[PDB]
């Protein structure tokens, strides 16, 4: 059941940038506000090295195939450092709780997405060769230095990544909701 | 005989994910500029870029076409004023067409009572979309809000519409005119602006 399964991948997808987009900003007030930490958060994300469509007609020119396996991939290289994200969060004495509740909820909801897609893809095109290549994330010394400017700026970039990849996800699983159920008549 | 004071890009919004315009104003205290310009660059990208559209927006605006929006990446953007004594620059402005997204408002806001033979009878809300929003294609999702009073009452009630283009009103007032608004906002985004009011009587016999 198609129907049902984009439906619950979209519901996924919109909340988890939903969470994302209020961590960021609760970071961002909260701890960087008093600075250019935007000025560092320029081209510095771990999936920018891939091919991903930009606007609506590059979206469209995508064969369905290779667009529903770019999402999987990004999906799968969040992995990592969602994991680290909360693993170093919740071990500090007087962690921020607003902002480890929203990551733990997406590391969990991440997954479950995931477990969607990997139903749509065996779905939709059951023979695409499994084979992973995601870009690596490799992040976490930054993340762990000692140094408190370095490091909040190492969060910053990080949220800021999954911000704006979190929200491109929700926007291409949209994109091919309506074209694989509607022809493009949503 | 002054220069130009320092000029501020103060808003950027984008109606569609697919163009955006942003807006600058003159500084106070100093003299009056004679040209602006506005310049730009990309992340991961060294090129810098002039305003493409100086004139869509009317006065103090930049318009990017199609051609020069895109989604998921950074402008980092500067404005400068001049005159014959010299210049000014901006603060550089750090933009994602991403987080600016602002419909215009929904269209053809209309409203009929209907009163069906022992089904609860109700008032039935209609409307579209504003103009050059692609939804068809998944690109843009628009959810929208109602709101309606009659004249006189302190509160307005609000109705969540979703993703509908169609809502049902049960149990108003017998009797009362009651003014309607509709507005809608991206999935990811900033509410537009209330459509203009229309006006309905809800007749005695309701
Ligand atoms: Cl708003
Ligand atoms: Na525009
Ligand atoms: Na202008
Ligand atoms: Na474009």
């Amino acid at each position: 059941m198609l129907r049902d399964l984009f439906d619950r991948a979209v519901v996924l997808s919109a909340y988890i940038h939903n969470l994302s987009s209020e961590m960021f900003s609760e970071f961002d007030k909260r701890y960087t506000h008093g600075r250019g930490f935007i000025t560092k958060a320029i081209n510095s994300c771990h999936t920018s090295s891939l091919a991903t469509p930009e606007d609506k007609e590059q979206a469209q020119q995508m064969n369905q195939k290779d667009f529903l396996s770019l999402i999987v991939s990004i999906l799968r290289s969040w992995n990592e450092p969602l994991y680290h994200l909360v693993t170093e969060v919740r071990g500090m004495q007087e962690a921020p709780e607003a902002i480890l509740s929203k990551a733990v909820e997406i590391e969990e909801q991440t997954k479950r997405l995931l477990e969607r897609m990997e139903l749509i893809v065996s779905q939709v095109h059951p023979e695409t060769k499994e084979n992973e290549i995601y870009p690596v994330w490799s992040g976490l010394p930054s993340l762990q230095m000692a140094d408190e400017e370095s490091r909040l700026s190492a969060y910053y970039n990080l949220l800021h990544c999954l911000r704006r990849d979190s929200h491109k996800i929700d926007n291409y699983l949209k994109l091919l909701k309506c074209r694989i159920i509607h022809n493009n008549n949503c | 005989m002054l220069p130009p004071g320092k000029p501020e890009i103060f808003k950027c919004r984008s109606p569609n994910k697919e163009t955006f315009t942003c807006w600058w104003r003159p500084g106070t205290d100093g003299g009056l500029p004679t040209n602006y310009s506005l310049t730009y660059h990309r992340e991961g990208e060294t090129l810098m870029h002039e305003c493409p559209d100086y004139i869509t927006g009317g006065p103090n605006s930049c318009h990017f076409g199609k051609q020069y929006t895109s989604m998921w990446r950074t402008y980092i953007m500067m404005v400068n004023a001049t005159n014959q004594m010299g210049s000014s620059f901006s603060d550089e402005l750090y933009v994602d067409v991403t987080y600016i997204v602002q419909p215009d408002p929904p269209l053809e806001l209309a409203v009929e009572v209907k009163q069906p033979e022992d089904r609860k009878p109700y008032l039935w809300i209609k409307w579209s979309p504003p103009t050059l929003i692609d939804l068809k294609t998944g690109w843009f999702t628009l959810l929208y809000e109602i709101r309606l009073k009659p004249e006189k009452a302190a509160e307005w009630e609000i109705h969540f519409a979703g993703q509908q283009t169609e809502f049902k009103i049960l149990s108003l007032h017998p009797g009362q005119k009651y003014l309607v608004q509709v507005r809608c906002k991206p999935d990811h985004g900033y509410w537009s602006a209330w459509s203009p009011a229309t006006f309905i009587q809800i007749p005695s016999d309701f």
